[PDB]
């Protein structure tokens, strides 16, 4: 049962690992958007402004 | 790509401004050349008038 129970741990790790895949990309998306939401914004006031 | 996209569009501004500043500066001096050229030619009419 220990080996069988361990299989559920590695299987459940896929959920945490899968969530980290989307969480890492989703969290990184904020950095990319923030770098562009502020850089272009400051430049928009200089170019468009 | 997001960072390069901003730099790509922002690089055109620095290149356009650097290229436009050369034309804008020459455009302002163009009026002086025409004004000075016309003023010199107009001086002949003044002396004749």
């Amino acid at each position: 049962q220990a080996k069988e129970n361990e299989k559920k741990l590695k299987s459940m790790e896929a959920e945490m690992i899968q969530l980290q895949e989307e969480l890492a990309a989703a969290e990184r998306a904020k950095r990319q958007a923030q770098q562009e939401r502020d850089e272009l914004a400051d430049e928009i006031a200089n170019s468009s402004g | 790509i997001i960072l390069e996209d901003q730099n790509c569009k922002l690089a055109k501004e620095k290149k356009l401004l650097e290229d436009r500043i050369a034309e804008f500066t020459t455009n302002l001096t163009e009026e002086e050349e025409k004004s000075k050229s016309l003023a010199k030619l107009k001086n002949k009419h003044e002396a004749m008038i």
